């Protein structure tokens, strides 16, 4: 029972799925912990720090995975047609834990299934309170929320905080956060830290109080629909074209005076809802900045383009990809601990085995393939 | 030759008044007295008293010095006013709560032509019914000149650290 | 009188020496206010915003400056020697107010002198209380200090604030500010409000209390080997911001290459003194360079990275300087007895007049 963690070969992907803290814990469970050379450079994790914590170091990707009974990655492994065939480097019959993508990534799933590899998809983690320590959406989107404000302030040609000065008063920047989940709450907090006046909106009723606790002001649209907007899962549903219009009119009174708009709204299995149309952008002040964190799921603004900064109507619409990788040295230790917390409960220890419960909904709401069978309710 | 005064009894003066203007300065920043200041303010609003903060363009030692510290103590923006929008309101206020400011209030800027602070517009805190200066001692400010306001009938000094004095005043407000 | 503001022509200058507020003030003093079209674009001040305030829009620079009795700009006018003669666009006998950099740029002073232009170098504003409102050094430096932190946070791959989560805790960033003038103080404030642990050092005694008045910690030795105490913190630092500057002299070296080798990889240095040589010799103007695992950031013209807030403040500095001298009866008389006028006048009516430049 030995575990190995490779470096990320994907363009821009700087997060590693390991840390000194975690390898120390894996050793305790009964793991020989090999790690690919220089795998934590983008995360500012050195090889020497891995060793001291209790990790052997492989000099390549094929050498790390060769005899590894378990493999931890961040993003899905690349397939033959993507370039290098990482799936084949993995010893057959091993277990693989990462953001395998799944649902929207079928090539990778059948290839890992061809080599008996039992893989677990962390994005599908149940929305129950006890799984928050194993939950990669929350750990990563929290940091993306912070990073949105940092990217907004970087692109903006003004200062955030009010400053009374001998040359006159620098006014505070006004920020509007669209969607107040994990990312939106951190964007409010980080914008308020920097001295901005912060406005917020969401379709779920319970958001109102969360915004006020952070000192933001909430834009009630209600439509009576905010009571029945949140689901049993805690995620939003499609609200409708009529509400969208009721929302757009209410939003516009603040949006005209808004300097930074941060949009974070997501709907599971569906395109991202449109919150700021090109018409609404035309009413905005020149020098304004939109940060679209939902860009890889369609976008909350249709003018956003993934991996680019778009300028139209004197407004910068920013749509970076993989925002959590822009905070890679914080993201990675947290990702590796999500995985550790998911895995630890199902280790025998005495005979050094790994019996993944099966009955535990954490386990079954995650296992995409097992010993050559895809086994999932797609 | 100057009039003194202590922590005691400045709490009801403001509690009884209808209106109070807080005038923070460098000394407030040195003591980090701002969290105590904000709690002293909203106990007043809970009483129905109207509170305000008057910010001189050059309070503290950098641009926006008072703003960052007041923001850290969560003072609302709608209560913070620049010298030009607040100066006339001192006429209508019962109390001028000056905490760690000095040069910013000094009338020799309007009078005394041959002075180092001359020509710099100041906050007209004297026009308030009563003026309280919190500072540790009678010592001067950045200009290194005396301030006439410390010794007249409408002024009372509070001689203590700005953090300590204000904390004490909050306890007397309860 | 006519007063004119052109667009800034130097590479990377997005500021402009005007705002809508200041336009309507100049009109009230009896000025006709003309600005070159597109002049406020980088500062988010449209031609229409300007025209609503009472200004006239000129189509070119030459036309804006053609009949102007007073000219305002931010950076010194370019000379023929630099391939673009902006001095020749200014009317003979006119008044120019800007950041001249006159003590280190005698060529422009000589070119203004030849046209009988009276030039007021705003960077030479005297350090008196009543001129703090006219002081472009502090209004621009302050915003540069703020920016330094924003740029540091952008280039860093960890968050500034401590965050305690279900998946574990991420520590705060450690920031070390070298030099605690206007820029340094706003850098400490901006880093602190973002959640970083901030250490600062300065040679000057009175700075220690300023640092603490913003919640920073001063590096102390509780003699000439004070670098041990500095290095002890620098080795723990994620972001080093250096702001130490000396007029007409190269910037002091505060972080040696030997010191950067001792820093942790992933660290960033923001060198605000890069245009005067740098406080770090590894910095290069206009570039982010990586050596020994550390990014050394040396952007030029940091106030122009905040051009939309910098420009209103700069125009107000200019207005505050000019206003006391517009006693209409409708003319401009700059009174020689005024220290603000004598401290700042570099050349007048066809002769160099500032005592630092007559030889
Ligand atoms: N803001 C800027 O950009 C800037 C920059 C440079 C210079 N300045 C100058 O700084 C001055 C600022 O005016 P200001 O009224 O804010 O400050 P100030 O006039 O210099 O006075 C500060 C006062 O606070 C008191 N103080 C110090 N520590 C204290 C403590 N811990 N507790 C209570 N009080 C304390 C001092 O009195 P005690 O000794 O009795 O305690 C001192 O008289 C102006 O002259 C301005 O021109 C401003
Ligand atoms: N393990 C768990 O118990 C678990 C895990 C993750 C999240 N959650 C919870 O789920 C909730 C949502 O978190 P999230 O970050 O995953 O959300 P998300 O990423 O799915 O979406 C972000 C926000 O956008 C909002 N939104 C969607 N459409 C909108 C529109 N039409 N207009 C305005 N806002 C719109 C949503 O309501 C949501 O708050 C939170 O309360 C969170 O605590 C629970
Ligand atoms: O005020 P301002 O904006 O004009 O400041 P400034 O532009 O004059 O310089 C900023 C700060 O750098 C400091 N400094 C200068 N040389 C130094 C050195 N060798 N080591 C450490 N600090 C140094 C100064 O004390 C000053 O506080």
């Amino acid at each position: 029972m030995k575990i190995a963690i490779p470096k990320e070969r994907r363009p821009g992907e700087d997060r590693v799925a390991i840390s000194p803290e975690v390898v120390k814990k894996l050793v305790g469970l009964g793991f020989e912990v090999i790690v690919e050379q220089g795998a934590g450079v983008g995360a500012s994790i050195t090889d020497d720090a891995l060793t001291a914590a209790g990790a052997t170091i492989a000099s390549t990707a094929a050498q790390a995975l060769s005899q590894a009974d378990v493999v931890w990655k961040v993003q899905r492994p690349m397939t033959a047609e993507e370039g290098t065939d990482e799936v084949a480097l993995i010893k057959e019959g091993a277990v693989l834990m990462c953001h395998l993508g799944a649902l929207t990534n079928r090539p990778v799933v059948e290839a890992l299934t061809k080599r008996k590899i039992t893989a677990y998809a962390m994005e599908l983690m149940p929305r129950i309170s006890r799984a928050q320590s194993m939950d990669i959406l929350s750990s990563q989107s929290n940091l993306a929320g912070y990073r949105a404000v940092i990217d907004g302030a970087y692109e903006f040609a003004r200062a955030f905080p009010m400053m009374m000065t001998a040359a006159g008063t620098v006014p505070p920047a006004r920020v509007l956060v669209f969607g107040v989940g994990v990312a939106g709450l951190q964007a409010i907090a980080t914008a308020k830290r920097l001295g901005a006046v912060v406005m917020a909106t969401d379709v779920r009723a319970a958001t109102k109080e969360q915004v006020e606790s952070l000192g933001g002001k909430f834009i009630t649209v209600d439509d009576e629909a905010m009571k029945t907007a949140e689901t049993a899962g805690g995620y939003a549903k499609e609200m409708g074209e009529e509400f969208r219009k009721k929302q757009a009119e209410a939003v516009l009174k603040e949006l005209v005076k808004t300097d930074i708009a941060i949009t974070t709204a997501l709907i599971p299995g569906k395109p991202a809802p449109v919150l700021i149309t090109e018409e609404m952008v035309t009413k905005m002040k020149p020098g304004s900045v939109i940060i679209d964190l939902a860009v890889e799921a369609g976008g909350n603004c249709p003018l956003s383009e993934p991996g680019k900064i778009v300028v139209k109507h004197g407004v910068k619409i920013v749509g970076h990809t993989n925002v959590p990788s822009r905070v890679a040295a914080d993201a990675s230790p947290l990702f590796a601990k999500n995985l550790l917390n998911f895995l630890t409960p199902h280790v025998d220890k005495d005979t050094k085995t790994l019996v993944m419960k099966l009955e535990d909904e954490t386990v079954s709401g995650t296992c995409v393939t097992r010993d050559g069978a895809i086994v999932h309710p797609a | 030759s100057v009039k003194a005064g202590s922590a005691e009894d400045a709490a009801f003066i403001m509690k009884n008044a209808s209106k109070v203007i807080i005038v923070p300065g460098y000394g407030m920043a040195v003591a980090q007295a701002q969290h105590a200041l904000r709690e002293m303010a909203d106990v007043l609003k809970k009483e129905g008293v109207e509170v305000s903060y008057a910010i001189h363009p050059v309070a503290g030692r950098m641009p926006g010095h008072m703003n960052v510290l007041l923001a850290e103590a969560n003072v609302p923006y709608d209560e913070v006013f620049e010298l030009e929008e607040i100066n006339s309101s001192f006429q209508t206020a019962d109390v001028a709560f000056v905490i760690g400011a000095n040069d910013v209030t000094n009338p020799a800027a309007k009078t005394d032509p041959s002075s180092p602070i001359y020509g710099m517009p100041i906050l007209d805190v004297e026009k308030a019914g009563t003026v309280l200066f919190i500072k540790r001692s009678m010592a001067s400010g950045y200009a290194g000149v005396e301030n006439e306001l410390f010794f007249r009938n409408n002024t009372m000094m509070l001689f203590g650290d700005a953090k300590k004095m204000t904390e004490q005043i909050v306890q007397a407000m309860n």
